[PDB]
């Protein structure tokens, strides 16, 4: 899911940044939920 | 009649040892196997993972 939310604008970090911090994209950032029925 | 008790029981026999074998080549296959399925393929799913967008 995180491939829709960075435009295609944003994978442009480092060197690709076009030059006439930045959130640099990651996949969407997951919660683990404990499931073995304790707390 | 007799006779036929008589290949009653040799088939009988029969079945009781090939099962005597079956049994015996069942448990010598398991053993070893089922050592390596009891000591280190058991795990334990503590977690299960999920997106933060939908909570």
């Amino acid at each position: 899911l995180g491939l829709l939310q960075y435009a295609e604008g944003d994978y442009e970090i480092g060197p690709w940044k076009d030059s006439k911090e930045d959130l640099v994209p990651l996949p969407e950032t997951m919660v683990r939920i404990r499931v073995d029925g304790n707390e | 009649m007799t006779d036929a008790l008589e290949q009653s029981v040799l088939a009988l026999e029969g079945t009781v040892s090939v099962l005597k074998d079956s049994v015996e080549s069942l448990k010598c296959a398991n053993e070893p196997s089922t050592n390596l399925a009891s000591t280190m393929l058991q795990t334990k799913r503590v977690f299960r993972l999920v997106p933060e967008y939908d909570v």
